[PDB]
């Protein structure tokens, strides 16, 4: 299928408790592979996946040098955006950054993106042509002009079309035996009586990768959404993911309901009925 | 690998 | 500024069997800001040695974390996850349900 490399930065100011915290994580699809924590002992980029551990020492200190530079500019950006919004220096504030690049099964560039945030709200985002920006408020429009004058959109695009797409390919072949695996969901259904009149059917999906999955409930062949509960897809901790979808039905009518499971590892969708 | 540069500050 | 309450899920990595080794998972997500304390409880007492995942967030910028520990479920041990966050008026306790 198609794959994506994504990095997630977080910078949280803590006034009077030292310089702001900085956490960087890198993902290939739903597989984390690198980490950086300013509060950690290493102070370096660290591997979080086996297939990245085979990179030479020149890879790690350059990835440390660049990610430390980002964290240092994230720190000054926190003091600058504080001024844009006329905020007190006693308050704690958060800068979040996400960027990445997508490739197809043929290895061709598909897409690039970058979006920044302040205190959980949009701040500035790279446009789809990778040559323009969109500011979320008048504070971000000052940054937008600073980045237009600095030609920041072309620095980001040279990376998204350049080493991002290429190193994503390199990661995809070195970790091929786990990154390109397809773990189909292992499915089963449970039944718990609610009352003398109603029961709950729960459709389970376990041990699947990647995390994208659609779990459908159908009565009489029609989709059901009332009396439904669907939990957020959750990580199992071993690299796989879990999810379930429940529905409460009149007792005795359990058999009119069908659960549908679609996933990448399933060429044919799975269908579950109570029997 | 991570991106570098991209501006001179916000 | 905006803030988001954390969603909580308490569950095991593998299906729970009394006596067999497993992992207890507490998945907190959808919250902002990232400052959060998450404790795993055994019969009300705080489990030491709990590890958590590295911080990251979703598309709406809300953060998510996975706290976990190796454990062996029995018929007599009750497990729970305690979450405290600036959004919460009091820490929220979620008890582990074997089929949830």
């Amino acid at each position: 299928g198609s794959h994506s490399m994504r990095y997630f930065y977080t910078s949280v100011s803590r006034p009077g408790r030292g310089e702001p915290r900085f956490i960087a994580v890198g993902y290939v699809d739903d597989t984390q592979f690198v980490r950086f924590d300013s509060d950690a002992a290493s102070q370096r980029m660290e591997p979080r996946a086996p297939w990245i551990e085979q990179e030479g020492p020149e890879y790690w200190d350059q990835e440390t040098r660049n990610v430390k530079a980002q964290s240092q500019t994230d720190r000054v950006d926190l003091g600058t955006l504080r001024g844009y919004y006329n905020q007190s220096e006693d308050g704690s504030h958060t800068i979040q950054i996400m960027y990445g690049c997508d490739v197809g099964p043929d290895g061709r560039f598909l897409r690039g993106y970058r979006q920044d945030a302040y205190d959980g709200k949009d701040y500035i985002a790279l446009n789809e042509d990778l040559r323009s920006w969109t500011a979320a408020d008048m504070a971000a429009q000052i940054t937008k002009r600073k980045w237009e004058a600095a030609h920041a959109a072309e620095q980001q695009r040279a990376y998204l079309e350049g080493r991002c797409v290429e190193w994503l390919r390199r990661y995809l072949e070195n970790g091929k035996e786990t990154l390109q695996r397809t773990d189909p969901p292992k499915t089963h259904m449970t039944h718990h009586p609610i009352s003398d009149h109603e029961a709950t059917l729960r459709c389970w999906a376990l041990g699947f990768y990647p995390a994208e999955i659609t779990l459908t409930w159908q009565r009489d062949g029609e989709d059901q959404t009332q009396d439904t509960e669907l939990v957020e897809t959750r990580p199992a901790g071993d690299g796989t993911f879990q999810k379930w979808a429940a529905v409460v039905v009149p007792s005795g009518e359990e058999q009119r309901y069908t659960c549908h499971v679609q996933h990448e590892g399933l060429p044919k969708p799975l269908t579950l009925r109570w029997e | 690998v991570v991106v570098g540069a991209v501006g001179v500050g916000k | 500024m905006i803030q988001r309450t954390p969603k909580i899920q308490v569950y095991s990595r593998h299906p729970a069997e009394n006596g067999k080794s497993n992992f207890l998972n507490c998945y907190v997500s959808g919250f902002h800001p990232s400052d959060i304390e998450v404790d795993l409880l055994k019969n009300g007492e705080r489990i030491e040695k709990v590890e958590h995942s590295d911080l990251s967030f979703s598309k709406d910028w809300s953060f998510y974390l996975l706290y976990y520990t190796e454990f062996t479920p029995t018929e007599k041990d009750e497990y729970a996850c305690r979450v405290n966050h600036v959004t919460l008026s009091q820490p929220k306790i979620v008890k582990w349900d074997r089929d949830m």
